[PDB]
RNA sequence: GUAAAUGUGAUCGAGAGGGAAUGAGCACUGUAAUGUGCACAGGAACGAGGAAUUGCUAGUAAUCGUUAUCUCAUUAAGAAG
């Protein structure tokens, strides 16, 4: 069975790319997001995950990380983390598997419970 | 370009020797006014009788305005009637002028039904129409059955004009105008 | 006697292309918007790289004209009909761009919404359960 | 049943028959009288007002009028 | 004298058209075949030859506006005259222009051919594509 | 004046029909004698008041005479399917639905009625659908049901 | 005020400054009651429909049609 | 982004009317897309509307566009002309 590719890259290659590299494959709306340059909020939140990345051996679980950057798209640099994404109340957990991979955080967590009568 | 003579309707028509042939209508059919093309703007809807001194055709081209869409386009009924007098001129061999006259001749009803009762339950009765509200009902007529005709039917209604007012003219059972014409007549004798 | 020299050829009922019957009495371009995947606009693009009369019959075709279409509907990009014209744009699990035809719409359209429900993507398990994604008020209208 | 998109033979023969002692005619008669669409109703009719058989008398924007051997005009 | 406005333009627009054909003046933009004139067309156009009717087209604006004396034609000018209603689902119908890059090719082919001369605020004709067009009509209307 | 309304037929493998209170219906004003220029839809579910305060399906004024006229549908159901479905009374070869009762109006047609039956099976069949007067249907076990010459 | 924003660029290292373009209801208060909706803007005017009409006719408008 | 209905010629032929839900994209405004534009698809109800009910007497009603008018970074299927 064949390795996980997103637009035509391995994830080995997809791992080792520059954030510069990365956006030559997402979305226009995302390009166009990375282009206008990261927010002071957004970057210390990817330097905790190359942290976090690089600090976790063995078999151990890495600490959650919480964020408000509900906008940033996902990039191949928190694969495999923890992440709490802010739902306007409160922090909800989730991991970032591969196939997350040209969507926004804000696409997996619901700000409004679903209805039923 | 085409003529260097007297006033012809669409150029073409002789505009003479026109004759209404009932002396019940003759007052309030204008056959006199020589006009090139059947538009006028003259402001005569402000007054008493005005809306009887319109030429004829003006009258007739007026009634195609409808069905809602088509309100305001003046243009296109004159292009759709140029085509009818051209088919009825060629069928007929008459002035399609003399063709017009003789549809509303006959298609007008002369007795109706109305409610005259006043001091208790309004009952039906028979009554007799004035000159002028006869003739406005025969333009009516003329045009409701032309409209429906055409509506989902391959034909072309320019064709469609010129079946119904030759029939008209001739007074045959064929026109949807003179049908009706017959129906409410005998509602009316029923009720007398 | 003189002879009328303008009439179509003898004409076949109905023929088949792509798993989907054509009406052989209708005309080359809305006949092709029988198949999935053959729009009005696309329809004319085709026609006029395979060089076909646009006002010939379908039943008319010869199976060499059939070959030609067939041959221009498998593979648009040969014959200088370019990317931005065709379904399927930037393939997320390819690279490459390409042109579906028939059920492979429906196919597609099904492992993609799948993929994202088995990993949760909120806009797979809203268009499951018929509800709306693309931003519209869902108050007043659209419903039953 | 459904129109037809040719005119055959025998069709052909009639209709040059039938032409003649006509007056005005025009798309819809030879479309509806015989089973043609009006995409070979066109067709016809202008192949026979070259052939001499049939002449032309109006031809305003789509809306176009016919006549065979038995049409005769007003006079002054 | 103006010369122009002595025939019809419904016989002037395709009488030019084969002259500029025969003499390949202007050459088709790149799948001419499939695209369409503006954003608010449905479809391409039914004649494959459109392209030579809008060159036909362009030298006759041109002409009329040197008749009139008016001030240079702009590339915003000619997208204006060829616009049209576009039609959006469930709302009214509104107006808009024709697309630039057709009239772009055309005025730089009549460049090349030293038909057209590009001013400061616009684009203007020259000696011979003026007596051309005068030697056409001269036999056109007789 | 009262109408009854039934259900006519050859009945084969039905245990009931049931039928939906809702009649489209010309009506006819009994005091001008003219007819309803468009046929009303008369329902059992319609609430309407007579001017004494008399519950009514249907109050419909003559655009003619400007007679009130009304319509009161007496369901003959002898028990409800479901809770929701009227079973026509079975009254020897035919099934009587409903009775009709007009004021100031007579009824000259009802056009139309929604029938569900219910075969000896225990199967419904819902909002069946009549070909030249004729309906039918088998089961997986072949048990068929049907209706002939429908009126 | 004109404020401005720190971003970094897709390396989380160099840093550039955006301005925040002024817009929406924030600035344009009633210049005589401080309310945030129904502000006629038209004229440099800054003043609501309410305010509007009881000064008016100290500015000089006046209902002539 | 400087009318549109409209005028002439071609074309299409009775769900080639209609554009709703949705896919992989390509751009724009913005601090942020969730908003808007574009291309290719995809192709739902609806075939002239029950009981009732609302204005309108002449350049009026209805049709057709347009706003260097108001809201307005970007957004009119709203008012006021
Ligand atoms: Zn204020």
């Amino acid at each position: 069975f064949k390795e996980f590719s997103y637009k035509g890259v391995n994830l080995e290659t997809l791992t080792s790319m520059s954030i510069s590299e990365f956006k030559e494959l997402l979305p226009s709306k995302l390009r166009r997001s990375i282009n206008r340059g990261f927010s002071a909020a957004e970057r210390d939140f990817i330097k905790k995950c190359i942290k976090a990345r690089s600090e976790n051996t063995g078999l151990e679980r890495p600490e959650q990380i919480n964020t408000n950057t509900r906008n940033l798209p996902i990039l191949p640099t928190m694969i495999g983390l923890q992440i709490g994404v802010y739902s306007g109340r409160d922090f909800m957990p989730m991991v970032i598997k591969e196939e997350m991979l040209g969507r926004r955080l804000r696409d997996y967590v619901e700000t409004r419970k679903l209805c039923t009568h | 370009t085409e003529t260097s003579g007297d006033i012809k309707l669409f150029g073409r028509y002789p505009y003479t020797d026109l004759e209404v042939k009932d002396i019940t209508l003759e007052k309030y059919i204008n056959v006199a006014s020589k006009v090139i093309l059947p538009h006028t703007s003259s402001r005569l809807n402000t007054k008493k009788f005005g809306r009887t001194k319109i030429p004829v055709v003006e009258r007739f081209v007026n009634a195609m305005m409808r069905k809602g869409r088509n309100n305001g386009k003046k243009t296109l009924a004159m292009r759709i009637v140029k085509d009818a007098f051209f088919i009825i001129e060629g069928v007929t061999g008459q002035n399609p002028i003399q063709i017009l006259v003789d549809a509303i001749c006959n298609s007008g009803p002369r007795e109706d039904s109305a409610r005259i009762g006043k001091g208790g339950v309004m009952k039906r009765s028979s009554v007799d129409v004035s000159p002028l509200r006869r003739i406005n009902i025969a333009i009516f007529l003329l045009a409701k059955g032309v409209r429906n005709s055409t509506f989902k039917d391959i034909k072309m209604l320019p064709e469609i004009i010129a079946e119904e007012l030759i029939n008209a003219a001739k007074n045959t059972q064929s026109s949807f105008a003179v049908k009706k014409k017959e129906e409410i007549e005998r509602i009316a004798k029923s009720n007398r | 006697k003189l002879v009328f020299n303008n009439n179509p050829l003898p004409i076949q009922a109905m023929i088949r292309m792509f798993n989907t019957n054509i009406d052989g009495k209708k005309q080359i371009i809305k006949a092709l918007t029988t198949i999935r995947g053959i729009g009005d606009r696309l329809s004319l693009a085709i026609l006029r790289r395979a060089k076909i009369p646009t006002d010939k019959r379908a039943g008319e075709l010869t199976e060499d004209e059939l070959n030609e279409i067939n041959e221009v509907i498998l593979n648009p990009q040969k014959y200088d009909i370019p990317e931005w014209m065709l379904n399927h744009q930037n393939d997320p699990i390819d690279g490459t761009t390409k042109h579906l035809i028939g059920n492979q719409i429906e196919g597609t359209i099904r492992l993609w919404n799948e993929r994202g429900k088995k990993i949760g993507l909120v806009r797979a398990f809203r268009t499951s359960l018929g509800l709306k994604v693309r931003g519209q008020r869902t108050k007043s209208n659209g419903r039953g | 049943v459904k129109r037809h998109e040719r005119v055959e033979d025998d069709i052909f023969n009639k209709i040059v028959k039938d032409v003649k002692n006509m007056r005005i005619l025009t798309r819809t008669t030879l479309s509806e009288r015989y089973n043609l669409s009006l995409n070979i109703s066109i067709k016809l009719l202008r192949f026979l007002e070259e052939n001499q058989i049939i002449k032309l008398i109006s031809s305003h924007r789509g809306s176009k009028i016919y006549a065979g051997s038995k049409y005769e005009p007003l006079k002054v | 004298n103006t010369e122009i406005f002595k025939v019809r333009h419904d016989t002037f627009i395709p009488a030019l058209s084969e002259y500029l054909r025969t003499n390949k003046t202007v050459v088709p933009i790149k799948n001419f075949d499939i695209i369409k004139t503006s954003r608010g067309k449905e479809t391409s156009p039914l004649d494959i030859n459109w392209y030579y009717t809008r060159a036909a087209s362009i030298i006759r604006k041109l002409l009329i506006s040197k008749a009139k004396n008016e001030k240079p034609l702009s590339i915003v000018r000619f997208s204006s005259e060829y616009g049209c209603a576009k039609d959006r689902g469930n709302r009214p119908n509104k107006h808009v222009r024709a697309s630039k890059g057709i009239i772009i090719k055309i005025l730089n082919d009549l460049q090349e051919k030293g038909w057209v001369e590009k001013k400061e605020n616009g684009w203007t004709l020259k000696k011979e594509a003026e007596e051309v067009s005068k030697q056409l009509i001269e036999k056109l209307i007789n | 004046m009262k109408y009854n309304v039934y259900i006519e037929g050859t009945f084969s493998g039905i245990q009931s029909i049931m039928v939906e209170q809702v009649y489209p219906i010309t009506i006819k004003c009994s005091g001008c004698n003219l007819v309803h220029k468009k046929d009303v839809i008369l329902s059992i579910d319609s609430i309407n008041y007579t001017d004494k305060d008399e519950k009514v399906n249907l109050k419909v004024k003559c655009a003619s005479c400007t007679r009130q006229m009304y319509i009161l549908i007496k369901s003959m159901a002898t028990e409800l399917y479901e809770e929701k479905f009227y079973c026509a009374k079975k009254e020897d070869n035919r099934y009587l639905a409903s009775q009709l009762q007009g004021r100031g109006c007579y009824i000259e047609k009802i056009k139309d009625a929604n029938i569900h039956v219910l075969s000896e099976k225990g199967r419904i069949y819902p909002d069946i659908v009549f070909d030249e007067g004729y309906w039918r249907e088998e089961d997986n076990m072949n048990n068929t049901s049907s209706i002939e010459d429908f009126n | 005020m004109n404020k401005q924003m720190i971003k970094y660029n897709a390396d989380l290292e160099t840093t550039f400054t955006v301005e925040r373009k002024d817009f929406g209801r924030t600035n344009r208060r009633c210049r005589a009651c401080f309310a945030y909706n129904g502000v006629i803007r038209k004229y440099d005017l800054m003043i609501c429909r309410r305010c509007f009409r009881e000064y008016a006719g100290d500015i000089g408008f006046k209902i002539y049609d």
